[PDB]
């Protein structure tokens, strides 16, 4: 449309700082914090299994 | 030589009253009877034979009616391969309490710019060793770069960094221009360049000089401070056939300083509050850093982007000035990835797939591709939840995570405050390692693997080490 | 006495017309007594800031020239003494019996008369030296807003200094300069009164200039305390100054300008604030030991409106300062107190500027409390004992033993063995509210039993392996018995 109106963009809702940016970057660590957590239990059965043969 | 009479003190603008033939602009005033040196630069022709001069050190003391001299010739500096080594001012004083710099040649600060038919045309590649730079914005050598910053983001490590890694290594001599910065700093860089051996007290054989003007400095010192290291580092460049390279922190300062006189100097306010010769005044100073035909200067500057406002007219202005950017992001630092490089926003010239090189180049734009999409994602992320994207957009965040850690690199120089040993990747280890994240090789690593490491087989070694003390 | 005549008083400012030998940043004396500075010299008047009240001064008055650029009093006669922005002593005790004065714009140390920070410069706060140390020769700011606790956490280390100056050995003893700029007397005085009664007064130098005190006056206070620590810095004695307000000296600068006809810039204030305040700051240093190895600590406070660290005078002085400790009133009335912002606050180390005891628990208190507060910042749970609720739980724990009390600063050997309780994971069984309460019962007990632990700890400066056993029996064996 017009120019002129304030235009957003991605990111905003982070770079805001916001209480839902904040719920955003917890909820993203909370999420791959866990996965790390199964991704390094399967690196340690692979090891193990390697260890083994 | 035209013995002037002060006729006004106010602030660092002292005017003069000559009765005799008027000293040209830029020229040189010394204020007879003060215990120490203070010179007085031209800056304008008043009227009635009186000309406004900004000083280069403390007015305290200067009473009217006190007589001043012409030097007749603009602000010269000791020049020559004696400076290095020696840590030398504004005025060109030795400041190391070493004894006189015995140079046999004498520089003006103020000179003109390098013409156009002596510009030079070529494009190489800077290996600096960080794999931000390297990949997304890579150096030129002769290029201007430009280390644009807020206040705390990582300007004065990340150029420390830059000369442990490049200027130990190259060949040809350094100077470090400290314009408006902390005093306890240029100390720091002094005696750890001593131990580091680029600054050898006893042989000849040092490799960096040093000029500082701090911010406890008056504002007219701290304005030309910049102008006597490009001109030390001009001689490096003209006289003497070689490559230079010229560390300025801060250049904010010089825009800043003139922005603290040009009320008293007259001038009605510009936007924000800058002086109206800003744009004017930077290029004059920047212009004359560049890589001539006769001989090359690889200038990386350090700009302070007041209040994180890259809109300001300072860092906006400095911007058109310099080859390659790295603009450091707070929120970045924030997160902890240092050096805080903000991978969207730092550009280079030599970001061409004719340049370097197609893989390069690809890898490069598709690490700032997803990183964006996963900057689209956040957005969604904040309403829906992580666990209700879709597989696709979840792989997406995790590659780009993945790369966002990668792309932190531990520093030698900040091996004290990370306590990590520092890295160094070569640029082919670099463009490997993201490829390879790019294409998934390494999705089954954890995250935390990735980060504060050097090359992708530091990487891949980090998360053994978490599953074995798992 | 060369001398000139008042063409015209106004507002502070007198374009005294005479004297044709004055220097500039020179004290004058008027004929009523009051002193002035001469700054704008013009070619027929002489632009004099009064030091006071203008209404003495009149048109056609005497302005004789005191001979001397602006200086103040200095010495160790000092300490104790409650003194103005002149030197003039305003406790009522009697005449200062400083023998040296010392101008109060003088240059700063250069590059070489200083040396790497090496001294920890203890504030006796948990937060402040475990998470953001301050070194001796580090300029850290205290920035906040209003009624933030600010002035708080500069008075705790100011009674902090206590236990090292009653001491013996004198490279620890740290005497303190407090330079109230616009605070009220009413203000100044309770301060004083805490520190009398603390007895801390017997090492502190309380330069004040109050809202009561003429701009000029308020203007030069900083300059004046900083050349009074000056003193203690170039004799080989470390000292520590608090520029109270630093914006309102800029405010005072501004008024001062704008009298003189300066023409103003942004907001206002002067175009050279910023020197105005990189020159007060910058003579802060750790002199080498040529020089008498010396330190001068300074911990300016700015005020920040609506918490905008983006404002013109708080990026001014941010930029100066190596350090910068951020209180926010959110966390102050969330009920972190003091309420330090540990994820935005910075301090460079100092070169280790902390002690090797307060690093080994600090590192792992910091990497915990990063985490913690990276995972806990939704208040929306949903399930992740092992991961999350493990690690927002020791980051409940961690935030608790940093809450501290007011006027009760803590020896570092005791903060390390608090903060050992809580980073070693001894308390994150105990109750989150409950924390506090183990966190003082412990203190005593240690204090009280265990003191020669304590001791050893404060010799040696590290906390060894059989130290570290020590510690395990006494937190595990008090923890037990801590719920009767
Ligand atoms: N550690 C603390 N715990 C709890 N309350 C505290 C603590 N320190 C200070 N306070 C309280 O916080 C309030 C404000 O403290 P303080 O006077 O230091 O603030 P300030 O920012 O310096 O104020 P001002 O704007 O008046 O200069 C006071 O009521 C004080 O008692
Ligand atoms: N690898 C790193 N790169 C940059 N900064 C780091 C790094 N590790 C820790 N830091 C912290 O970030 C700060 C950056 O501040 P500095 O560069 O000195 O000032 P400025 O950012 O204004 O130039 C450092 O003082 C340091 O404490
Ligand atoms: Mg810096
Ligand atoms: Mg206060």
């Amino acid at each position: 449309d017009t120019p002129e109106g304030v235009r957003s963009g991605a990111g905003a809702v982070r770079d805001a700082g916001g209480a839902f940016g904040k719920k955003e970057q917890a909820d993203e660590e909370r999420y791959f914090r866990a996965r790390a957590r199964e991704q390094l239990a399967a690196l340690k059965k692979h090891h193990e299994n390697e260890i083994s043969h | 030589a035209a013995t002037g009479r002060i006729v006004a003190v106010i602030g660092a603008v002292v005017d003069v009253q000559f009765d005799e033939g008027l000293p040209p602009i830029l020229n040189a005033l010394e204020v007879q009877g003060r215990e120490t040196r203070l010179v007085l630069e031209v800056a304008q022709h008043l009227g009635e034979s009186t000309v406004r001069t900004i000083a280069m050190d403390g007015t305290e003391g200067l009473v009217r009616g006190q007589k001043v001299l012409d030097s007749g010739a603009p602000i010269k500096i000791p020049v020559g391969p004696e400076t290095l080594g020696r840590i030398m001012n504004v005025i060109g004083e030795p400041i190391d309490e070493r004894g006189p710099i015995k140079t046999k040649q004498f520089a003006a600060i103020h000179a003109e710019a390098p013409e156009f038919m002596e510009m030079s045309v070529e494009q190489e590649i800077l290996v600096t060793g960080i794999k931000v730079v390297d990949l997304l914005a890579p150096y030129a050598k002769g290029g201007k770069i430009g280390l644009f910053g807020g206040a705390g983001v990582g300007k004065t490590v990340l150029i420390m960094e830059l000369i442990n890694n490049v200027a130990k290594a190259h060949g040809g001599y350094s100077v470090f221009a400290g314009v408006g910065e902390r005093t306890r700093e240029g100390n720091d860089l002094y005696h750890e360049m001593i131990e580091s051996g680029v600054i050898n007290l006893k042989d000849a054989t040092s490799k960096v000089a040093l000029v500082y003007g701090q911010m406890n400095e008056p504002p007219g010192a701290r304005a030309r401070v910049a102008l006597t290291g490009l001109t030390v580092a001009e001689y490096f460049r003209d006289q003497e056939g070689q490559d230079v390279l010229l560390f300025i922190d801060n250049i904010f300062r010089f825009t800043q300083a003139g922005s603290e006189v040009s009320a008293l100097l007259g001038r009605i306010p510009s936007a924000v509050g800058y002086q109206p010769t800003l744009a004017t005044d930077m290029g004059t100073m920047q212009e004359r850093i560049t890589t001539t035909k006769k001989g090359s200067i690889t200038s990386v500057q350090a700009i302070y982007v007041p209040a994180d406002d890259l809109t300001d007219p300072a860092p906006a202005t400095t911007f058109a000035h310099l080859d390659a950017t790295t603009v450091l992001s707070r929120a970045i630092a924030e997160l902890g990835i240092y050096p805080a490089v903000d991978p969207l926003d730092s550009t280079s010239r030599i970001m061409d797939p004719n340049i370097v090189g197609s893989e390069h180049y690809d890898v490069a734009r598709g690490v700032q591709k997803i990183l964006q999409d996963y900057k689209s994602l956040q957005d969604i992320i904040a309403i829906l939840g992580m666990d209700e994207l879709s597989e696709e957009d979840k792989l997406t965040v995790s590659r780009a995570r993945k790369i966002q850690r990668f792309l932190s690199q531990p520093f030698q120089v900040a091996e004290v405050f990370t306590g990590h040993l520092g890295k160094l990747v070569p640029l082919k280890e670099t463009i490997k390692g993201f490829q390879q994240i790019l294409a998934g090789e390494y999705d089954h690593l954890p995250e935390q693997a990735f980060y504060m490491v050097g090359p992708i087989e530091e990487a891949v070694a980090k998360a053994d080490k978490l599953a074995e003390e798992h | 006495e060369e001398t000139g005549r008042v063409l015209s008083i106004g507002d502070g400012i007198a374009r005294v017309h005479g004297l044709r030998n004055v220097q500039a940043e020179e004290m004058v004396e008027f004929s009523s007594g009051l002193k002035g500075m001469s700054l704008n010299l013009e070619p027929d008047n002489v632009g004099v800031v009064v030091f006071g009240n203008d209404k003495l001064i009149k048109e056609g008055d005497i302005v004789k020239r005191t001979g001397a650029i602006v200086d103040v009093p200095v010495g160790e006669e000092l300490l104790g003494r409650v003194v103005d922005a002149l030197g003039n002593a305003i406790d009522g005790k009697g005449p200062i019996g400083s023998k040296t004065r010392r101008r109060v714009g003088l240059k700063a140390p250069g590059i070489i008369p200083r040396i790497s920070v090496r001294e920890p410069m203890q504030t006796g706060i948990k937060a402040v030296d475990s998470l953001v140390p301050i070194g001796r020769g580090q300029r850290e700011l205290i920035i906040g807003d209003r009624q933030t606790g600010k002035t708080s956490i500069a008075i705790d280390t100011i009674i902090n200094q206590k236990r090292f100056n009653d001491g013996t050995d004198e490279k620890k003893k740290l005497y303190c300069i407090y330079v109230a700029i616009g605070q009220k007397r009413s203000t100044v005085a309770q301060l004083v009164k805490r520190l009398t009664d603390a007895d801390a007064m017997k090492y502190t130098i309380v330069v004040s200039a109050t809202a009561s005190d003429a701009a000029p006056l308020q203007y030069l206070a900083p300059y004046s305390g900083c050349s009074m620590g000056e003193y203690f810095r170039d004799n080989g004695k470390h000292a520590l100054i608090i520029y109270d307000d630093l914006s309102k000296q800029a405010v005072a600068y501004r008024q001062m300008s704008l009298l003189l006809r300066r023409p103003p810039g942004r907001e206002a204030y002067p175009g050279d604030v910023f020197y105005l305040h990189s020159r007060l700051l910058e003579r802060a240093a750790k002199m080498n030991d040529a020089f008498g190895g010396g330190s001068l600590t300074a911990l300016p406070v700015i005020e920040t409106q609506a918490g905008d660290v983006s404002a013109y005078i708080p990026t001014n002085v941010i930029s100066i300062t190596d350090g910068q400790i951020f209180l926010e009133t959110e966390l102050f009335y969330k009920g972190i107190r003091p309420a330090i912002n540990v994820g935005l606050s910075v301090s460079r180390v100092g070169s280790a500027a902390q002690t090797r005891a307060m690093k080994q628990v600090a590192g792992t208190m910091k990497l915990e409390l990063a985490q913690y507060r990276e995972v806990a910042a939704f208040a929306q749970f949903g399930d992740l004992d092992a991961a999350t609720q493990q690690l927002l739980s020791r980051g409940v724990r961690l935030t608790e033993l940093l809450k501290q009390g007011q006027y009760a600063p803590m020896a570092i050997e005791e903060q390390v063995a608090v903060i050992y309780a809580g980073v070693r994971g001894y308390l994150d069984k105990l109750e989150p509210s409950k924390i506090t309460k183990f966190e003082n019962a412990f203190l005593s007990h240690v204090i009280s039993q265990h003191q020669a632990l304590l001791g050893k700890i404060r010799a040696d400066g590290k906390i060894s392996e059989e130290t570290d056993a020590k510690l395990k029996e006494i937190v595990t064996n008090f923890l037990a018995g801590f719920e009767a």
